[PDB]
């Protein structure tokens, strides 16, 4: 599955929703990131309705003041500010017969251990243990001539060592020249009675 | 052994078709999404 | 539950949808207001959705 | 301009205000306007 | 009295988690909404 790096629609935010986001960033509360993935099946006239499979990941924002200030500047519309979300999207995913998307854990052990082992020595909790082999997302706001035109571009970075021969190479677009975001899915179709 | 044969023929695990529509969204919680994208196609030939 | 008084997005109306609303108001037909409230639960893996 | 068009909501309590049956509202930390409030009674003990 | 005990242990009323997402919309019927708002949060600490 290849997604275009640019956004399909412009950002439909109001000034008062954006001001609220910046003000919440100013304090010391807990703000979160969110990545959502969805798969939709055909009609299936035997049981009607299209089966949908969803899963979302929440990545806490660092409590350090400098990172939050950088995020505030990025949302305000400053030129160079790559919002960074570490360990957000999985490169490999599993699509079951019904339910929520599941992570490939067998390949996770191979990637985290073999190659160049990364951290996994600071007594990391079980919440981030199953997320150590994920990719990272960087986001930029190209804006445009006016405030009405505001679009975001995404870009991914492979964990550990790049060009590790475990990665399927990406495309490069036939109109803009930017890489395509890639996800590999393992569809399960042999369903039960 | 007729009930056993009936059950074995009646189980008959089936199959379902592959997805055609995939969506992705990136957002800060509690706000309109910052990015959203679509990847449609049924011929399984386009790059998307 | 506390909602912000302002709106999260701008009004995405077209001139022809707005003109239709005003014209329907001009006559003596029946127009209605509408208020909708929604609550969403977690995934609940026992029964999904 | 016409592209920027937003609506603001505001609520009014029925009957007598400050009737001690109302839970007081907040007042916003960025604009100064009251927050719309709803009190919910969630039911979780579901059946078999 | 074994079926009665089995049934009593098998009923076992359960519980479900509290909501995290609440939405509100105000509109004139048959047209795009005039107002819409979102209230997310799982820590149950923010004012929203």
């Amino acid at each position: 599955v290849r997604f275009r790096p640019e956004s399909e629609i412009y950002w439909p935010i109001s000034q008062d929703s954006r001001n609220a986001m910046i003000d919440k960033l100013s304090r010391n509360t807990s703000v979160n990131f969110e990545v959502s993935l969805e798969f939709t099946r055909p009609y299936d006239p035997n049981e009607n309705a299209a089966l949908k499979h969803s899963k979302s990941w929440l990545v806490p924002i660092s409590l350090d003041m400098t990172i939050r200030a950088k995020i505030q500047s990025a949302l305000r519309g400053d030129p160079g500010h790559p919002i960074l979300i570490p360990q957000s999207i999985p490169a490999f995913i599993q699509v079951p017969n019904q339910g929520e998307l599941t992570l490939p854990t067998s390949i996770g052990n191979t990637i985290i251990n073999d190659g160049n082992p990364r951290i996994n020595t600071t007594g990391m909790e079980k919440s981030d243990e199953a997320r150590a082999w994920f990719d990272s997302l960087t986001l930029n706001l190209e804006q445009g001539k006016s405030q009405n035109e505001k679009m975001w571009i995404a870009t991914s970075e492979h964990p550990g060592d790049q060009n590790a021969k475990l990665w399927i190479k990406t495309a490069n677009t036939t109109y803009s020249g930017r890489p395509y975001l890639q996800v590999v899915g393992f569809i399960d179709r042999a369903f039960p009675s | 052994f007729s009930p056993l044969l009936l059950w074995s023929l009646l189980n008959q695990i089936g199959t379902i078709s592959m997805p055609e529509k995939v969506t992705l969204r990136i957002s800060i919680e509690g706000y309109p999404p910052l990015y959203e994208m679509e990847a449609q196609g049924s011929n399984h030939d386009n790059a998307e």
